[PDB]
């Protein structure tokens, strides 16, 4: 009953972060006051249309 | 004498026969109209009776689920 829509690997590429969970943990206050805008856009983004393939951008 | 004492005219049990009839013929034609109603709402289950229960939808918890595809 139909065929799966999935991206190609192309759209997948972006440039990670490569730094481990205790980096992370060390600035994660921080990150998470400077970095509210975009990341509350994808998490809203992420919760509303219930599709990792609609919120890639 | 016996007819005025203790006897009625023909016409009264004449009558009193023509709505005996007409109520009963009534109730027979409800019975066959009753079986056929019972037959079709078992078989479709779209009227009043044979409602079987289901799920009520106010149960269902409609908020944020700790992850977005829930
Ligand atoms: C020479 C005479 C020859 C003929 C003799 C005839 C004697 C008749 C006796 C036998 C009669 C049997 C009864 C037949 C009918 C009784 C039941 C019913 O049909 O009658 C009821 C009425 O019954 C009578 O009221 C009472 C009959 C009781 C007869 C008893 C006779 C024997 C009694 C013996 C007692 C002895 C004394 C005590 C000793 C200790 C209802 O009548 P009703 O619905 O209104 O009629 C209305 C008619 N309209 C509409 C046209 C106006």
């Amino acid at each position: 009953p139909g065929i799966v829509e999935l991206p190609t690997l192309e759209d997948l590429k972006v440039q990670e972060v490569k730094v481990s969970s205790s980096v992370l943990k060390a600035a994660a206050h921080h990150y998470g006051a400077q970095c509210d805008k975009p990341n509350k856009e994808f998490m809203l983004c992420r919760w509303e249309e219930k599709d990792p393939r609609r919120c890639l951008e | 004498w016996i007819a005025r004492t203790f006897y009625d005219g023909p016409e009264k049990n004449y009558e009193k026969t023509m709505a005996i009839l007409q109520i009963e013929a009534e109730k027979a034609e409800l019975r066959l109209k009753e079986l056929e109603v019972r037959r079709l709402m078992r078989a479709r289950g779209d009227g009043p009776w044979y409602q079987y229960p289901t799920i009520d939808k106010a149960l269902i918890d409609h908020s944020p689920k700790t992850t977005p595809d829930n």
